[PDB]
């Protein structure tokens, strides 16, 4: 699915990032790139479905031999220098229950917080199962999409794991 | 997980401890035998065959 | 903390040769929407960077300087046995 | 961490300070001190030890040949 | 010019040059439609599980248990007589077994005669 | 690395400040909320330009499907202050 | 050896007319002592074995054995209550009287004199271990696998039983120390064709023989942990004892008859450990895992070479020690997630620091890291085969990566990884599992200060 | 490789093989040839602990550059002039090396036309 | 002698000396990162005095300090083998260890686990320098396999990277498969000799040794990374970069030539191992060079980069120059080392970033770090009296005016100035050109104690090189006489890579399109060599293993 539409979005981002490596230089990389946007634009115009659909075709079978021996990866992004490099530090919420009482008592007040945290995890849950059930489409839900609390005071269902998601760099 | 090498550590040197404290004790005012040659009529034991105290009483005790 | 951020006109592509992707583009009948994006990588106090020639080369007049001297000083140290 | 003694800029040189500029100097300059202060009493090494001989500048005499017919 | 990529067993497709995708009409979105509500529905079943506070354990996958349980074929398919891949099949089991007995036995027959005329070398040799 | 921080207030006009060099937009015009396509008269295409300089800026990739929907400022600002978990 | 055997019958009654709660403490307190008397067996002689009487003796090849099955005994307990606590006071004790029968007749067996009584006490250590597997099993499958164990007895023991009984007939007696001096060449005949196979298909299955080990990956997928250990430790470990011993009145017959046993393992190794890599359960990968080890030594005893010998006894010490710990060690997480799958729990060094420190250690030794008795042994076969033959070297070689392949992937897959999000009842490593695994490694590595006292009898 | 180049992709007979190099009769109109003399004798050597690579006729030289050295300690810029006495006694042989060939060189070089003569 | 001994054996307990303090107490925390650094450094100077007294001696000491074991006519034993290389590769490891002990201390700064970290760091030290101070097979087996697992966590510090569990099981698998040569020369020297003590092994002097040597062959193709079991080395370099420094640049790499050096006298009289071997880094001298040239990682670059001094390394060996190669051993290490902590200024600064064209306009606003990048690279590219040189030019003399391959000689300058054709690529985008890293500066080096490391490691290859060519004793007689291009081929051909790399590095500014080019990706993509036989290799053992 997702259309050709957008389909010439996801050629037009990525073959950049190849020229971008390709380019290096910078008065480089801004010329050819208007070189590129250029050659967009020839047919950008082109509203024709048909052709708009068949002047696809090539774009890909044009980039493959044009991909880069080594294209560049962002650092954080799959694949990248910090590709979930500090997951191994980064630790589970839910484990907080089994802290040693002694180990608990150095931080007090943030342990109190968490308690009404938990307690709209709780209270909030009952309520939260019937705010899906008149946006429940028979045949199972059409699609993941969560709506917000239509009230005040309640959170959107299925919220607390991301909510309570550990940060991105544990030290 | 700190508290299991808690009673690790302590329990080894429990007695750990003077186990080589009651080896170097012996070895300085007992320390070891002298090889010494067989004067005849003299059969010793079982256990007079060897050096190390410790080696020399275990033969005695139980072997 | 505060991290003034400066003027943002100062970015521009006069004398540098982010316009003359312009110049030429006038050719391609174009112009960059970003012009004024990439002019630090020229601005800013990267104006003048030493080559290959020069990175090899770097600092040695001071060493070229001493090092006539020192080999001399050899002469100055022998001569007079 | 001695309260942020450098400030980061944004697309901009940095907040350098001198003292680090000052060594980087002295070995980078003191780099070709002791390639050409030992090339001038080392200037075998860079230059050849001894000659080599030409082959081609030998006699039978000095290689106590005797000629084809002796 | 641009050969297009032979598709190999160590080599999927590029993702925009299979030809089924680029047109997407009823035939591909009835399909596609159908496996996300249903997709959905288990992420709704489970995702009532994963953000309930009550449950303390590990949740008992369907899909896990099936497929080891389907690892532990022992009798329940498969005929005795099927010559198929009982010969072939049994082959990849017995057939090298057999090659590796001459492989060793060959060179100690080879190797016990030498010695019975000393025409190898041992003279530094003791562990045996 | 001694401490990278970020803080949202810094971060406002690095998210504003890029468009403060875009040549398709006039500055006074445009708003901490103003939506891209109607308010400053722009669409995706033109949108997609913006997403990238981003990735320049901070140094981090977009996804492709909630590039789109970043039509406001704040919206970006969220992005980038939700994904590293920046509050302050 | 009554010193041994009357303590260890002594439990009986402490594991009876104790308390309620003290059940576990009472046994677990002496049978770790009962252990440290055994240490005395030790006492070894250069040319001559150690002949108590007529029922019972041990040589140097018996005694680390022997310590092994004492020494394991306590552990055994140690896991065991977590499992038992739900179970009512009557039954633990007499799950627990099963092991301590199972320990007298492991004691007496390696210990035994006489030929027919080690055949004897071999027979009735089988039933308490059917009894641990059955009673308290882990699954309710119903794998109706009993033909595997009549094909022991018609394949095995019973075979073993007329050759045992002809043998007397002939030699006139089955005294091991009689044998040293009445053995005869046991010349080439059909007849001893088929003496031969009583004396070894026996033992063969046991060890286990690749091809014959079919029980073996699915016995310890049912057996409980209290089960699993003593069959990996001791009960593998039944069949070389007497291979070693029994193959003292074999030659020159075994000269040519052990080639399609060497050939089941060389090549038997090597498909055991890649099938490992395609497991799917902790424990089953250590069951063949258990078979890749067992394989070295069958190839060790048949060719009967002084160096042979030495690296086998380790090789059973280590390995017995090296999976026992695995199991327990992996039936720690059984303890949470209640289940033998590998790929359920993951990236557990993020919630359980110290057990991933075992998981380490164990794989470490499990691969045959130097200068550990894990390689030791495995190390002082791998020559003995190169005079045998230089072309073993490829196999062993192959053995020993793969080997090295999935020890480290099993420790890979679990502990180096990323949590399961789901799951939320990993709790803190308590002192019983963490000192469980303490005794296995630590006296695992000593030995490896003193070789001496497991070279076997050869040294 | 003039040499290496001359010999096959010249005539082959006319270069001595290297590995069989020398491979004619010493006195081949070669007449009073002295002898090299050793100047350190076999109880020399085995005291000096030298490699046997390290043992020629121009190592009685290279005895003198490490006597110096060792005494030289804690500094070792005091013998480098020993050096250059074995180092360019070690050049002289490099040349003999090449001088030796050539003796080689000659003989099937000139061999050649006699021969050729001996049959045309 | 009792000084000489004594002292030398207080190193390898002495640095063990903290690790028996992680295991017991807890006095004293948050202090054990710089414990461990004095250590070294106090090591270090009992790793002189035997410096003094071996040069001045020449003692070169077998001590048997134990009676480990005993089967029937063997022996083992805790020995040591204090000799020439002990004594004269111990100073180096430590004093770049010494360098990246600081430099460590600093750069890991964001880990909790940074004490965990020292933990094994300074295992490995002691596992290494037992090896080479191994005088027993089994011993020196010992070492050989501790270098071998503290790299496999060291490798996979963050255990979460896929990357890192992949790449150090990659290795791993390697590393054992070159262990099976190594226990194959046990069994050999086991069956037809009787022992694993070099003493009785090198008087014997065998006759016949193809087997064993064919096995210590095997044994330095994966652990030294030779081709044929090169692919992992580079793949080191998905993890910390203190930790590429020393492991896989001057002190694990080391171990596959060590072996055969250690085996001189065996190597000398077969010239079959000589031959593959000397074709064997002629294979891979190159192709770690014809690969690196358009590599663009900065970690891997640098990685294939030592890859290539590694691959010439067994030509020098495969040359028959025992003592001339030891050199080039310790001699690269210094810079290249240096070279991973100054591609650590850069990371830093960086903000973790790695890619090759996102470096640039760092002469200045990185000073101290061009400080030392070029003199590593010239010294790395030969420059002349500097560390890299002496090895260079001394070894391509034996080569090129001795009996070699034809074909061994042809890669043999080819690679050698590839040699500096990726330096100066790498100097240009690192150095050269106007800044081209993300919008915001973190550019920030003033940090005190990254310049004690930097100033310990920049010093040595200065000097340290040419000092140690001074006192070490006569062991060859150097082929001082050759043809004067022979000579100075090295001479010649040096300044060709960096002109030949610069005429293509500069005509590459002009706004010209690009071209793709097969040649361009075979180098570029490893040569398919990793790309193909990680994928099926894998495959075929498990996707038939079910069967
Ligand atoms: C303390 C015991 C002191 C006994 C004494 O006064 O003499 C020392 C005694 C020496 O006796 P010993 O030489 O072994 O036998 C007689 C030889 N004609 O010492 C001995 O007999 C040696 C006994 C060693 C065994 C005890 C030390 C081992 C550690 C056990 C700690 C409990
Ligand atoms: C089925 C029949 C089995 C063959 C039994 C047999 O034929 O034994 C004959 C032999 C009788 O002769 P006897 O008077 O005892 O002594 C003189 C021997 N020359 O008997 C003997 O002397 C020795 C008998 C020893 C006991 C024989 C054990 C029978 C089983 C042998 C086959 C075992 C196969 C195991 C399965 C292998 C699977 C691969
Ligand atoms: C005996 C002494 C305890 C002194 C005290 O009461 O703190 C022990 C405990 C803590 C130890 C010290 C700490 O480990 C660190 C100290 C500072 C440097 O790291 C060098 C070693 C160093 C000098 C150590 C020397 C010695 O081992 C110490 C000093
Ligand atoms: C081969 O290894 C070197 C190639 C050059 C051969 C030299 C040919 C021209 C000069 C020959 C006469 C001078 C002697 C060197």
């Amino acid at each position: 699915y997702l259309t050709h539409q957008q389909k010439v979005l996801r050629l037009y981002k990525r073959a950049l990032r190849h020229l971008e490596s390709w380019c290096i230089h910078r008065d480089k990389y801004r010329y050819f790139a208007c070189l590129l946007r250029a050659r967009f634009d020839e047919h950008k115009n082109e509203k024709d479905m048909v052709k708009a659909t068949q002047l696809l075709r090539e774009a890909e079978e044009e980039f493959w031999h044009g991909q880069h021996p080594q294209p560049y990866i962002f650092p954080e992004s799959p694949g990248g220098t910090s590709y979930e490099r500090y997951e191994c530090y980064k630790v589970p919420e839910w484990c907080l229950d089994d802290w040693h009482p002694s180990e608990k008592a150095m931080y007090p007040d943030y342990f109190a917080k968490r308690e009404q945290w938990k307690k709209l995890r709780r209270e909030s849950w009952e309520r939260e199962v019937k705010q899906l059930q008149e946006e429940t489409p028979v045949g199972g839900p059409r699609t993941e999409a969560l709506p917000p609390a239509r009230k005040q005071g309640d959170l959107p269902p299925l919220w607390w794991h991301i909510v309570t998601r550990p940060r991105e760099r544990p030290m | 997980d700190k508290r299991f090498l808690k009673l690790l550590r302590f329990y080894i040197l429990l007695t750990g401890i003077p186990v080589a404290i009651g080896i170097t004790l012996i070895n300085v005012f007992i320390g070891e035998a002298e090889l010494a040659e067989i004067p005849e009529g003299y059969v010793p034991e079982h256990w007079e065959y060897f050096k190390h105290p410790i080696s020399r009483w275990i033969a005695r005790t139980f072997f | 903390s505060k991290m003034e951020l400066p003027d943002y006109k100062q970015w521009k592509i006069e004398g540098t040769p982010l316009e003359t992707v312009q110049e030429k583009l006038a050719a391609r009948g174009l112009r960059d929407p970003w012009g004024r994006n990439e002019a630090w990588r020229y601005m800013g106090g990267f104006a003048n960077n030493v080559s290959f020639v020069g990175a090899l080369l770097k600092g040695f007049k001071w060493g070229f300087a001493a090092f006539v001297v020192a080999i001399g000083a050899e002469y100055y140290l022998e001569s007079q046995k | 961490g001695g309260g942020a003694h450098i400030e980061p800029r944004y697309r901009q040189f940095p907040q350098l300070t001198r003292s680090q500029v000052i060594q980087a100097e002295f070995f980078s300059a003191t780099m070709w001190f002791w390639i050409l202060w030992r090339f001038w009493h080392d200037s075998d090494a860079v230059l050849g030890h001894f000659p080599y001989p030409d082959p081609s500048q030998w006699t039978d005499e000095e290689l106590g040949i005797p000629p084809d017919d002796e | 010019s641009f050969p297009k990529y032979e598709a190999s067993r160590l080599s999927s497709l590029p993702t925009t040059l299979d030809p089924a995708e680029y047109d997407i009409s009823s035939e591909t979105r009835k399909a596609q439609a159908e496996r996300l509500a249903i997709r959905s529905r288990l992420k709704r079943e489970y995702q009532l599980q994963y953000y309930d506070p009550s449950r303390r354990g590990v949740i008992e996958d369907p899909a896990l248990v099936r497929w080891t349980y389907a690892r532990s074929a022992n009798i329940y398919p498969n005929f005795r007589p099927n010559t198929k891949t009982s010969l072939l099949g049994a082959l990849f089991g017995i057939g090298p077994l057999v090659f590796w007995y001459y492989v060793f036995k060959t060179d100690r027959d080879r190797k016990e005669k030498l010695i019975q005329e000393g025409k190898l070398d041992r003279t530094f040799n003791i562990s045996y | 690395s001694d401490a990278p921080p970020l803080t949202l207030e810094g971060i406002k006009d690095r998210v504003l400040y890029v468009l403060k060099l875009y040549d398709k937009i006039d500055p006074e015009k445009l708003s901490v909320n103003s939506h891209f396509m109607k308010d400053l008269g722009l669409d995706s295409l033109d949108q997609v330009e913006i997403i990238m300089a981003m990735e320049d800026e901070f140094g981090f990739e977009i996804p492709d499907i909630d590039a789109e929907k970043l039509m406001c400022p704040q919206e970006i600002v969220d992005y980038i202050a939700d994904k590293k978990d920046v509050y302050e | 050896m009554l010193k041994y055997i009357i303590p260890t019958i002594m439990l009986m009654p402490l594991t009876w007319l104790s308390k309620n709660n003290m059940i576990w403490v009472n046994s677990t307190a002496h049978s770790l002592l009962i252990s440290f008397t055994s240490l005395l067996l030790m006492n070894q002689f250069g040319d001559n074995s150690l002949n108590f009487s007529l029922l019972f003796f041990s040589d140097s090849l018996s005694t680390p054995l022997l310590i092994l099955t004492m020494w394991l005994l306590p552990l055994m307990l140690m896991a065991s209550q977590h499992h038992l606590s739900k179970e009512n006071l009557t039954r633990k004790k007499l799950f627990i009287t099963m092991l301590i029968s199972l320990q007298l007749f492991l004691i007496m067996t390696f210990t035994a004199m006489e030929l027919i009584l080690f055949y004897i006490l071999f027979e009735a250590t089988l039933v308490p271990t059917l009894i641990i597997i059955t009673r308290w099993g882990n699954q309710t499958e119903r794998l109706n696998a009993g033909l595997y164990f009549l094909f022991y007895t018609l394949a095995g023991s019973l075979p073993l039983l007329v050759a045992l009984i002809y043998i007397q007939n002939t030699v006139g007696s089955l005294n091991f120390l009689m044998l040293q001096y009445w053995v005869q060449p046991v010349h080439n005949s059909w007849s001893n064709v088929f003496m031969w196979l009583a004396c070894m298909m026996a033992f063969m299955v046991k060890m286990p023989l690749y091809g014959l080990h079919l029980w073996l990956p699915k016995a310890h997928v049912e057996a409980p942990i209290a089960g699993s250990m003593v069959l990996a430790a001791v009960l593998l470990k039944l069949g070389g004892y007497g291979m070693l011993r029994i193959t003292l009145i074999l030659n020159p017959m075994t000269d040519f008859m052990a080639y399609p046993f060497i050939m089941l393992s060389l090549w038997g190794m090597i498909m055991t450990s890649s099938i490992c890599l395609r497991q799917t359960d902790l424990k089953s990968l250590i069951a063949y895992s258990s078979v890749s080890h067992m394989a070295l030594v069958i190839v060790a005893i048949l060719i009967q070479t002084p160096w042979s010998y030495m690296g086998a006894t380790a090789l059973m010490i280590a390995h017995g020690l090296t999976s026992s710990m695995l199991f327990c060690l992996a039936n720690s997480n059984y303890e949470r997630i209640h289940s033998r799958t590998m790929i359920l729990a993951r990236g557990l060094q993020t919630l359980l620091p110290l057990m991933a420190t075992w998981w380490l250690l164990a794989s470490l030794t499990n691969l045959a890291l130097p200068p550990t008795i894990n390689l030791i042994g495995e190390l002082f076969v791998v020559m003995s085969t190169f005079s045998w033959s230089n072309i073993t070297i490829i196999l062993m070689g192959v053995n020993m990566v793969i080997t090295a392949l999935y020890s480290l992937y099993m420790l890979i897959m679990t502990q180096r990884g990323k949590y399961t999000y789901h799951i939320n009842n990993i709790s803190p490593s308590f002192t019983r599992e963490n000192a469980l695994m303490s005794l296995h490694i630590l006296p695992l590595l000593l030995l490896t200060l003193n070789p001496k006292i497991i070279l076997g009898p050869l040294y | 490789g003039a040499h290496l180049a001359r010999r096959y992709l010249g005539d082959a007979s006319v270069e001595p093989d290297p590995l069989r190099m020398p491979t004619f009769p010493p006195d081949y109109g070669f007449p009073e040839r002295k002898e090299r003399e050793m100047v350190a004798t076999q109880q020399e050597m085995n005291d000096a602990q030298l490699v046997l690579q390290q043992r020629d006729y121009c190592a009685h030289y290279l005895i003198r550059f490490l006597k110096c050295k060792r005494d030289s300690f804690p500094n070792f810029l005091a013998c480098k002039h020993e050096r250059h006495d074995w180092d360019y006694c070690e050049h002289l042989d490099y040349v003999k090396r090449m001088k030796e060939f050539e003796r080689e060189r000659r003989l099937l070089q000139r061999k050649k036309r006699r021969e050729q003569r001996e049959a045309d | 002698m009792n000084m000489f001994s004594s002292l030398s054996l207080v190193t390898l307990l002495l640095l063990t000396m903290p690790i028996m303090m992680m295991s017991f107490n807890t006095y004293k925390p948050s202090n054990y990162p710089l414990y461990v650094k004095t250590a070294i450094s106090y090591a270090f100077i009992t790793s002189m005095i035997p410096t003094m007294m071996f040069i001045h001696s020449g003692q070169e000491l077998i001590i048997s300090n134990w009676h480990w074991l005993t089967i029937q006519t063997l022996k083992l034993s805790l020995s040591f083998k204090m000799d020439y290389f002990s004594m004269m590769f111990i100073p180096v490891a430590l004093f770049v260890t010494w360098s990246i002990m600081e430099f460590s201390m600093w750069y890991m700064y964001s880990d909790p686990n940074i004490n965990k970290f020292f933990k094994y760091l300074l295992l490995f030290l002691i596992t290494m320098l037992i090896l080479v101070t191994a005088n027993n097979l089994f011993q020196l087996f010992i070492g050989w396999e501790g270098v071998g697992i503290m790299s496999f966590l060291l490798i996979g510090w963050w255990y979460g990277r896929a990357d890192a569990n992949t790449a150090a099981l990659q290795a791993i698998l390697y590393n054992r498969i070159g262990d099976i040569g190594f226990i194959l020369a046990m069994a050999w020297f086991l069956t037809n000799l009787n022992t694993w003590d070099l003493q009785q092994i090198f008087m014997l002097n065998p006759s016949d040794s193809n087997m064993p040597l064919i096995g210590l062959a095997l044994a330095a193709t994966g652990k030294s990374a030779q081709f044929g079991l090169h692919p992992w080395l580079p793949s080191a370099m998905e993890g910390p970069t203190p930790v590429s420094a020393l492991l896989h640049s001057s002190t694990m790499v080391v171990a596959g030539i060590f072996l055969l050096i250690r085996f001189y006298p065996l190597t000398e009289n077969n010239k079959y191992i000589q031959s593959i071997t000397l074709c064997l880094g002629a294979i891979t001298t190159l192709f770690t060079a014809m690969c690196a040239l358009t590599q663009n990682d900065i970690k891997k670059i640098i990685a294939f980069s030592t890859s290539s001094q590694l691959g010439l390394m067994m030509v020098t060996i495969g040359i028959n120059q025992p003592y001339l190669a030891f050199l080039h051993i310790c001699t690269h290490a210094f810079f290249k080392a240096m070279l991973f902590m100054c591609s650590g200024s850069i990371i830093h600064s960086l903000n973790d970033e790695q890619d090759i064209r996102k470096m640039g306009g760092l002469f200045k606003a990185m000073p101290f770090t061009t400080t030392a990048l070029i003199v590593g690279s010239l010294a790395l590219t030969g420059m002349p009296f500097l560390t890299g040189f002496y090895s260079k030019d001394l070894i391509i003399e034996a080569a090129n005016t001795s009996y070699t391959n034809a074909w061994a000689l042809l890669m043999t300058l080819i690679a050698t100035s590839f040699t500096a054709i990726y330096s100066t690529r790498i100097i240009f985008f690192a150095l050269l050109g106007q800044p081209r890293f993300p919008t915001l500066v973190n550019i920030n080096e003033n940090n005190p104690l990254l310049i004690n490391s930097i100033k310990r490691l920049l010093i040595g290859s200065l000097f340290a090189g040419y000092i140690i060519s001074n006192n070490i004793p006569p062991t060859t007689i150097p082929q001082m006489t050759m043809p004067y291009y022979l000579k100075t081929t090295a001479l010649i051909v040096t300044i060709l890579g960096f002109i030949l790399a610069l005429e293509i590095s500069n005509m590459t500014k002009n706004l010209k399109y690009h071209y793709p080019s097969n040649a361009f990706k075979f180098s570029t993509l490893l040569g398919y060599f990793p790309t193909i036989m990680h994928r099926l290799a894998p495959y075929m053992n498990l996707s038939m293993s079910q069967k």
